């Protein structure tokens, strides 16, 4: 593999090098936040409506309620994840009807009114882009209890124990805290985010960043409408970008596909034996007589404790990790949307 | 739930909800006649261990109660079945071997069990979901000067691969010389007679041994107990012993086109779905009636003691049922609690942007809000 | 004789138990024929050599449209000596027979429509195996060589014999051709589509690609 | 062994739930290098004055 | 006749897989990272390099702390001489005492006792008769070597499952080590750092 091009700076204690021109880019990133709440029944899980599978269970320890407790830690933990990344505003702004903000154009990011959801036209293509499973109890114990030819794997989770959250915050309420935050750093500046908003025209909040990263501020209003029309061809070519691509919102996805396959996983287990005569507990309550019933149900619920134990497990670190990326989205939010960062490359 | 006998403000999650069956549903095949279990056990003479007879019983109803009555055994000591749980759930199709053996061979008759008897003239297979029975028959197959009906196979080229019998003879080659149907010094007899007598040791007695081997699953069946049916319920949840499948769950129509080789239905994590009915040609989809999660919303007990349940996840125009306010939520739907027009701060949480609270209302009640 | 050597291609799939499944890939162990394998083509005339091993398996093909394949005798020998698996189908009833009459013990005479339902190319296939005393039937009619498809064979007839069956000869009423194939225990992953069709299947131990794939 | 693998047969994907997680594991570690280092997009070269 | 371990954990099925990025390439970064900080300052960390000498490219950073440009170019051979004698004392600090790479070493140390404890675990018997599955099967017929073959099962993915868990928490903290190592290394070499004790 090549490390790169190759590049040697004509190095000289007599010459200096300075530029002539400059060139606004607009880029973007992606960072989780959040990840789908779960909760898990042992007694539907593990025996299914078997009365002596749960006498069993009762007589062997106290692991369901650790579980329980865990994962509403986690669903709680999500929840603050999501709190503490978006509300950060105190009072929610609106746009003024009067959009010339010095040249720039402002108008995929800005929402419309016309859709049902209050979203813009990026928000939009970013929810389109990302093939959604399980957003929560959309089903509502209906289509399952219906008849369906090809069965899917929801209805077959939601049977056995397995059931999704829905999260606190829905989707209109971090639109209205995005376009809150869009009205402050459009009409404000950074000055919402210390107290009160303070009203400024575009023009002097870019002299005022041009003055904060150390060029003379005579250069903006020269160059004004150079720097619009850079600005607006750079929030085009993004859209198209957004629009032509779809392999951008990979971490995402994989967040979905990681919590679909171990949802499928934690299903899947309960088609083996674990050393047992049979997979079903009916049969092997109705085959057999009692002592040997026991020992075969003793077996699968070590099985099933087991593989229990495993996807609780993989859960918590998995949560762990959502939570620092999470807490780095948020102290980026916090530095970098409602001021301006010294920080280079951050 | 929390073992405390105070709680403190916020959300709680106890226990689940479940629709209890109504009655119970039989359905067995149309079978009347009755399996011939005294022609195999009250025989005058039993074939050679070599020469093994097999029986085949099938489209009869079979009770297997009356067997202690026909021999006098020891035990029915049984692998992957109980004695006792016989008659309530019912097979396919039933195979009955019977033949004479040793009382040193009775050890050797087993899945796994290799040696002699079971190299050269019966094995078992490894999963064999079968049984034996075996009583002493000294005063029977027995004389004072020897009962030399039955042989036995010393000598074979291979070992036995299971459920086969041998009946051609030859003389064994044990060297490099021909035999070709001369009894040589290195070529025996494949046969050799049991040498019974009424003063050996208990160790050598002759003895009795019936197999029963029996066939679970496919093969719509043909003999099962002595149970009655019962007439088929649609759209309820109830028990169903189906051909000894047990269960609980909702019957209805189905629409899936089964194959009429194909009688079960599967789903992805290895559960019974759609089932065939024995009676009648007609498929019948198998669901589990309505639970759910159920879940607690409550202020301080130092506060008050007023209660609102939240039903997690299901609707409630088919709730199993509390006052009498109804809100209906994407999470579940809320009862023992109204719903306001004001807009307050999320006192606590319950999701889908629906908070509650404990505020004045003249007067003090659980009210919830956007 | 005319012994020819064709490619098998995917000709060799069947369901592996009476189970209905809707849209689900299950993957099951169970003796196969191998995707492109050699089978052996038979240009049997009479105005030839019928003897072909068992070798734990037998797939059986006949493109002849006429009803001119009367059966088969199965078995270890054919000298009136041991038991031999008959079955003859005179294109009326289909007789079973465990008798070893030379061209004419479970004695199982199961006597109802026959195995050959059958009146394009009208391409016939069997699958015969042996396993724990069951001589299975596998049949399909395919109204199409070996086409570039699938068609996944039912357990139509079942056979509880029990013999031990090493040589096996077909039966004419000469212009006789019919392909041999041979089994061999492989893992296969199946695809169910939603009407419970075997419409894709894939084996495990040919190509790095389909063994990533399984 | 083979029938030990045949009595591992009977559990369930526990190995295809471990193996998944290492390799998930070893392809991290590529990230962190490539993150940490490779932070320029041309290899530069020094001037041979000192 | 002395065998090493590591041939011991070759052959019970714990492979070591190398990495993607040889020693070299990593020594190639490292050296044009190097060659952007002399002869460029921060200028290469944002846009395209510019050639400037080091004495403006000195110059520029004490602005950057507070002290005005002519210190610089009134002091420039003491500070060159005090820059060279801290580079030769760290020199013979890293020469002289071999305890200063703590960090480094726990890395390979805690995976080579991990895999070195994994490895032991094969010698117990969880409760069987013996700790060779051979002897057990040359032995005992299948009924119960069923059983103990089962129990030895087991206890080796017990053991698995746990070296799992314990891989996946190292592996989390040294993600967390290397993106505070990777914004250190985009933020104090690329450029200036006004947090202090950065
Ligand atoms: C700085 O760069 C901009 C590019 O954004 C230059 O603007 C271009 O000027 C040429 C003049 O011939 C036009 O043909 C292009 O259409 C302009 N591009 C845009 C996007 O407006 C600008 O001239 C440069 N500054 C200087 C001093 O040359
Ligand atoms: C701001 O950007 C928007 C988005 O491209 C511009 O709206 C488009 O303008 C073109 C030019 O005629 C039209 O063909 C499109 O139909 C417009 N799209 C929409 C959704 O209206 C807009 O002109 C730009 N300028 C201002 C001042 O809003
Ligand atoms: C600049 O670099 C040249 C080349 O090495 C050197 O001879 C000279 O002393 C340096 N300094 C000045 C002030 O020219
Ligand atoms: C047996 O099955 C049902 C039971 O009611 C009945 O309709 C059917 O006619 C019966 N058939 C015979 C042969 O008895
Ligand atoms: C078995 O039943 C028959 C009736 O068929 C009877 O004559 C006989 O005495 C019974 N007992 C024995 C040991 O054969
Ligand atoms: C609940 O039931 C009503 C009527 O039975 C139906 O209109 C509605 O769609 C169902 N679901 C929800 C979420 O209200
Ligand atoms: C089948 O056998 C023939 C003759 O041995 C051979 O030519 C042909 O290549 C074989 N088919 C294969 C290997 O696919
Ligand atoms: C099996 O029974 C048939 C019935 O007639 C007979 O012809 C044949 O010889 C028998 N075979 C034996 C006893 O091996
Ligand atoms: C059938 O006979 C052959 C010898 O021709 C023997 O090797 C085999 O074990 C027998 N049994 C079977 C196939 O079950
Ligand atoms: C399933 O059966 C229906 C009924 O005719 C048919 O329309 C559909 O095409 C079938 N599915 C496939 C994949 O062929």
């Amino acid at each position: 593999m090549s490390l790169g091009a190759e590049n040697s700076v004509a190095y000289s204690n007599n010459s200096i090098a300075i530029p002539t021109n400059f060139t606004i880019s607009v880029t973007t990133e992606i960072l989780p936040v959040s990840m789908t709440k779960t909760s898990v029944d042992c007694t539907m899980y593990i025996c299914g409506d078997s009365t002596e599978c749960s006498n069993l269970l009762l007589q062997y320890g106290s692991f369901c309620t650790q579980l329980k407790r865990a994962l509403t830690g986690i669903a709680v933990e999500q929840d603050k994840n999501t709190q503490e990344v978006f509300a950060q505003v105190k009072q929610i702004y609106k746009t003024p009807p009067i959009k010339y903000f010095g040249g720039f154009n402002f108008s995929q990011i800005l929402p419309d009114p016309s859709k049902p959801s209050k979203r813009s036209f990026i928000e939009d293509l970013l929810f389109n882009k990302v093939t959604l499973a399980d957003a929560g109890f959309i089903k509502q114990y209906g289509d399952c209890l219906g008849d369906i030819a090809a069965r899917d794997l929801i209805c077959a989770q939601k049977f056995n124990g397995l059931t999704v959250l829905p999260p606190l915050l829905t989707d209109e309420m971090i639109a209205q805290y995005t376009s809150a935050l869009l009205a402050g750093t459009i009409t404000s500046g950074w000055t919402f985010g210390a107290g009160a908003a303070l009203q400024i025209p575009f023009a002097m909040q870019m002299a005022y960043r041009f003055n904060g990263i150390g060029v003379t501020q005579n250069v903006l209003y020269e160059n004004q409408k150079l720097i619009a029309n850079q600005f607006n061809s750079a929030i085009g070519k993004i859209q198209d970008s957004l629009s032509s691509t779809a392999s951008a919102l990979g971490k995402l996805q994989d967040v979905v596909n990681h919590n679909a396959q171990a949802l499928n996983t934690l299903v899947k287990q309960l088609s083996s034996k674990f050393g047992a005569i049979s997979s079903v507990l009916n049969d092997i309550l109705s085959r057999l007589d009692k002592v040997e019933a026991e020992v075969q149900i003793d077996r699968l619920i070590t099985g099933r404790l087991q593989s229990l134990q495993t996807y609780v497990t993989q859960q918590l670190i998995r949560a762990a990790e959502i939570r620092a990326s999470a807490n780095l989205a948020a102290t980026k939010m916090s530095e970098c949307v409602l001021g301006q960062s010294k920080r280079v490359d951050f | 739930t929390l073992k405390s006998f105070t709680v403190e403000k916020g959300i709680y999650q106890t226990s689940n909800f479940r629709v209890q069956p109504t009655e119970s549903i039989v359905r067995f095949p149309n079978i009347t006649n009755l399996c011939p279990f005294h022609e195999v056990f009250n025989a005058t003479t039993f074939a050679s261990v070599y020469a093994w007879n097999r029986k085949r019983i099938s489209n009869c109803v079979a009770d297997y109660s009356v067997i202690y009555n026909f021999a006098p055994f020891f035990a029915f000591k049984c692998y992957g079945v109980s004695p006792t749980k016989l008659n309530d759930l019912c097979f396919t199709n039933v195979y009955a071997d019977s033949f004479v053996i040793r009382g040193n061979e009775v050890s050797q008759i087993a899945p796994g069990q290799t040696g002699n008897i079971a190299d050269y003239n019966y094995k078992l297979p490894d999963d064999f979901t079968g049984c034996v029975i075996a009583w002493n028959s000294n005063k029977l197959d027995s004389k004072p000067s020897g009962n030399y009906n039955y042989l036995y196979r010393l000598f074979r080229k291979s070992k036995l691969k299971p459920f086969e019998r041998d009946i051609s003879t030859e003389i064994y080659q044990a060297g490099n010389r021909p035999c070709n149907g001369v009894a040589g010094p290195n070529c025996y007899s494949p046969l050799q007679s049991y040498g019974f007598r009424p003063t050996y040791g208990v160790g050598h007695q002759p003895y009795r041994v019936v197999v029963l081997s029996f066939e679970l699953l496919h093969a719509p069946a043909t003999v099962c107990g002595p149970k009655k049916s019962t007439n088929l319920v649609k759209n309820k949840c109830v028990n169903f012993n189906f051909n000894g499948l047990t269960g609980t769950g909702v019957l209805t129509e189905s629409n899936k086109k089964f194959l009429p080789f194909q009688q079960f239905g599967r789903d992805i994590a290895d559960t019974t779905d759609a089932v065939r009915d024995p009676q009648t040609l007609e498929i019948l989809d198998i669901t589990p009636c309505s639970f759910g999660g159920v879940s607690v919303i409550t202020p301080g007990t130092n506060t008050s003691n007023q209660v609102a349940v939240l039903y997690q996840g299901v609707n409630c125009t088919e709730v199993p049922v509390t006052g009498s306010n109804v809100f209906q939520t994407r999470a579940g739907c809320l009862i023992g609690a109204e719903y306001v027009n004001n807009s307050y701060e999320c006192d606590i949480p319950i999701g889908a942007g629906i908070c509650a609270s404990y505020q004045t209302q003249t007067s003090q009640s659980i009210i919830a809000y956007t | 004789r005319t012994q020819s050597y064709t490619n098998s291609f995917t000709r060799g799939v069947y369901y592996p138990d009476k189970v209905f499944r809707s849209s689900v890939l299950h993957s099951t162990q169970d003796l196969f024929l191998p995707f492109f394998s050699n089978v052996t083509w038979f240009h049997a005339i009479h105005v030839d050599n019928p003897a072909l091993p068992f070798n734990d398996g037998v797939y059986f093909a006949s493109t002849e449209k006429s009803n001119i394949i009367r059966g088969w005798i199965f078995g270890t020998t054919l000298d009136s000596k041991t038991q031999s698996l008959l079955i003859v189908n005179n294109a009326t009833n289909v007789v079973i027979k465990v008798c070893e009459f030379q061209f004419c013990n479970c004695t199982f005479e199961y006597v109802s429509q026959p195995f050959l339902m059958d009146l394009f190319k009208n391409l016939r296939e069997f699958v015969f195996k042996n396993i724990d005393g069951y001589f299975k039937i596998y049949s399909k009619h395919t109204p199409i060589d070996l086409p570039q498809g699938f068609s996944a064979l039912e357990p139509l007839v079942d056979l509880p014999i029990g013999i031990n069956i090493t040589r096996f000869q077909t039966l004419l009423a000469g212009a006789a051709a019919y392909y041999v194939g041979y089994l061999q225990p492989r893992t296969f992953l199946l695809k169910y589509n939603e009407n419970g069709t075997i419409t894709d299947a894939v084996d495990c131990a040919l190509d790095p690609l389909s063994e990533t794939k399984c």
